[PDB]
Order: structure tokens, then sequence, then C-alpha cells
């Protein structure tokens, strides 16, 4: 029943500040050391520091990469763990996780919260259909999809036919283009003999800019 | 001061086999009380890390016994036996004896299987995007293995360079294969200027490179 839920992450201008929180339940909070770990997209996990338990006056420790800038603290009456991040840099962009230091380790982890540091503004994505061209090889299955281009910051979510269509679906990881915006494509397989008779819709959801688009992928 | 060296950075292995990961520390980490705080974590794509092994060889609560850790002083090991889909992910060793605590560099374990040829598709830009003055042409390489694959774009037979980007999915949970998309981005004027757009694929699952194309016509 041990649970940790984080919140507080988002987009923040460089040199700015943000406070991450991790609300816990299911165990005696004051009994444990609590830690913060981060993971930049595509990289290895990095320990950031811990805050001790009651028997140690809740003192703190930090990694060399955040000492002086990040402050860890805890509200024992509400059993909430915090991470105050100041003078934020671009290399601070990553998914932050809190962990309870039980079982002689870090045994229960939060679900993580994303932090993006950058001056770029919230921009919605353009959504284009990917449809087989006039030349459709005499095979069996036909592919189709959606191009979700030039949006910022991450992430975007895509589904097909309101979740109805799931098998053979592939939504690729987003890549950063020559400029600074992201883009990704989602595709799905289907029977060549079906493209026309049926309707395929890709549902693109991009919370960071309150966008929710349903692109009908016509032949 | 302390340094955690974890190897190999990447580690392919087929179903049912044994994988072993190493983790060395520049300096001993055993306590006076005889306790060695060296841990092993598994992070599956899109999920948070999960504890596997604590205090060198103790197995955490929901961990099948196929996993086991061993080691002494400055050399520790994690051995997985009879691998399977689920086990796919990145493993990390972690030293909690000294402060600052520290993570090893990580080990991406991937499932190696039997060579599979990709099913190839090409998609022209939508008339809708052209209005914006940009043309994205997409080439999809579906369900293939190994990951290695080369994709060349040819416009009116002329090879293209520097204007395409690739993106690869994570190893499918079921069949262990990959999928890939390659996007060639041109200006609208440039796209309208040419006629034949082709995607040429080279993969150790195809005798001769496969090519998919369309005519802007």
């Amino acid at each position: 029943q041990v649970q940790l839920v984080e919140s507080g992450g988002g987009l923040v201008q460089p040199g700015g500040s943000l406070r991450l929180s991790c609300a816990t339940s299911g165990f005696t909070f004051t009994d444990y050391y609590m830690s913060w770990v981060r993971q930049p997209p595509g990289k290895a996990l990095e320990w950031l520091g811990f805050i001790r338990n009651k028997a140690n006056g809740y003192t703190t420790e930090y990694s060399a990469s955040v000492k002086g800038r990040f402050t860890i603290s805890r509200d024992n009456s509400q059993s909430i763990l915090y991470l105050q991040m100041n003078t934020l840099r671009a290399e601070d962009s990553a998914t932050y996780y809190c962990a309870r230091d039980g079982s002689y380790a870090m045994d229960y982890w939060g679900q993580g919260t994303s932090v993006t540091v950058s001056s770029a503004s919230t921009k919605g994505p353009s959504v284009f259909p990917l449809a087989p061209s006039s030349k459709s090889t005499s095979g069996g299955t036909a592919a189709l999809g959606c191009l979700v281009k030039d949006y910022f910051p991450e992430p975007v979510t895509v589904s097909w036919n309101s979740g109805a269509l799931t098998s053979g679906v592939h939504t690729f990881p987003a890549v950063l283009q020559s400029s600074g915006l992201y883009s990704l494509s989602s595709v799905v397989t289907v029977p060549s003999s079906s493209l026309g008779t049926q309707t395929y819709i890709c549902n693109v959801n991009h919370k960071p800019s309150n966008t929710k688009v349903d692109k009908k992928v016509e032949p | 001061e302390l340094v955690m060296t974890q190897t190999p950075l990447s580690l392919p292995v087929s179903l049912g086999d044994q994988a072993s990961i190493s983790c060395r520390s520049s300096q001993s980490i055993v306590h006076s009380n005889g306790n060695t705080y060296l841990e092993w974590y598994l992070q599956k794509p899109g999920q948070s890390p999960k504890l596997l092994i604590y205090k060198v060889s103790n197995r955490f609560s929901g961990v099948p016994d196929r996993f086991s850790g061993s080691g002494s002083g400055t050399d520790f090991t994690l051995k997985i036996s009879r691998v399977e889909a689920e086990d796919l992910g990145v493993y990390y060793c972690f030293q909690g004896s000294h402060v600052p605590r520290t993570f090893g560099g990580g080990t991406k374990l991937e499932i190696k299987r039997t060579v599979a040829a990709p099913s190839v598709f090409i998609f022209p830009p939508s008339d809708e995007q052209l209005k914006s003055g940009t043309a994205s042409v997409v080439c999809l390489l579906n369900n293939f293995y190994p990951r290695e694959a080369k994709v060349q774009w040819k416009v009116d037979n002329a090879l293209q360079s520097g204007n395409s980007q690739e993106s690869v999915t994570e190893q499918d949970s079921k069949d262990s294969t990959y999928s890939l998309s390659s996007t060639l981005t041109l200006s609208k004027a440039d796209y309208e200027k040419h006629k034949v757009y082709a995607c040429e694929v080279t993969h150790q699952g195809l005798s001769s490179p496969v090519t998919k194309s369309f005519n802007r016509g």
C-alpha cells in the first residue's frame, strides 16, 4: 500500500525556479530517508540527493551537480517530500523521481514528473495524414498514419479510432528538428482492401497547449 | 571520489539464455558491520525504476528467482537466467554505502532473435502541408530484426543527404522486432521541381535492397 505521487513539473524559463512535490502514504514517513533521482531523456539515472529520517534530524546530502542550487525538504505532518530547484539550466531538463529509502535501498518510487527548462513558447502541433500514394503495390496490408509536426514542448499522445484501434500501431519517439520544435509520426497497418470502405481517425492530444485534434486520414 | 563502472553498456542475448552484468567501484564499499549496500534496479521503457536486488544478493518482493546478484568488495554481478520479453529494459547498479551515493552507467538489455525482413512503405506529403511551403516524405520500415538498417532517399535518382531524420520504436513486446520511420524534409518549391521520390532499404533480411517510390504526378 506504499504510494508516492509526484507533481510540480513543467516548462520553466532558464534561470527560473520550480518546486517538485511527492505526496506519500502507506508507511511511517518520518522513519525513512527519502531521495530524488533524475533521468534526462535517453540518458542514465542520476542521484540528486537525500534527506534523512527523524533519528538523524532530517539533514540533507547532495550530488556535486546540484549542490547549492537544489534544496530538498520535507513536511512531516503531511508526509510530503519536496525538491526546490533554483537557477534552472537546460541540462536540468529530465524526468524527476522521488524514492523512499526502504529495504536497505530505494524500494518504492514515484511515477516521475517531467521538467523542461527553455525560453521556447508553448506551440501546438500541425497534424498531417500519411496516406498511400496513387501507387499501392499489389500486396495485402496497407499502412497509414499521422505526422504530428512542429510542436513544443513534449509530449504528445496519439491514439486511433478513440482507442478502438490498437494492434499494429506504432507511435514513434519524437525527434528535435534542425530548428527547435519536435515532431513524430504515428502509423498503423490495415488490409489493402479496406482503406476506402472504412474511416480511420488519429486522435492527437497535446496537453501543453490544450490541443486535441482528430485527423480523419482519407485516401 | 568514488566511481561506479558498469559494463557492458549494451547487452544482446536471446530468449532462455543467461545475461550477466558487471559493476566495479574504484573503492571498497563494505561496512564495519559487514553490510554491503550495493543494489540492482530495472527500468522498463516508460516506467519508473524498480528495485530488484538489495544488499548485494537479496531479492526484492516481486522478483522471480531467475535474477540473482553476487560479488565482494569492489566487484559485483547480476545474473539473469532464462530471459524473456518482460526482462527487456535498462539495468543499473547503485552504491549506497558512501555519500554522495551513485548510479552505475547503466546496461541496456535487448532480446536477440532471428533475422526478419522489414515490410517497407512510402508516404507522399499531404496537400495540406504543402500550403505551408514544406514537404515531408515519409518512409516506414515495419517489424524487422536486427535493428541495423540503412535507408537512402533518392529524388529523380539523385541521392539525398543531410535532410532526413530517423526514429526507431522500442523492441516490440510480442515479437521483439523494431519499426522505423525516416522523414525526408524538402521545401515546397524543391518538391514541386522533382518527380520521382524513392525510399531504398538495405537490411540483412533482404537479398537485394528493397525500394518503394511514387511519382509526385
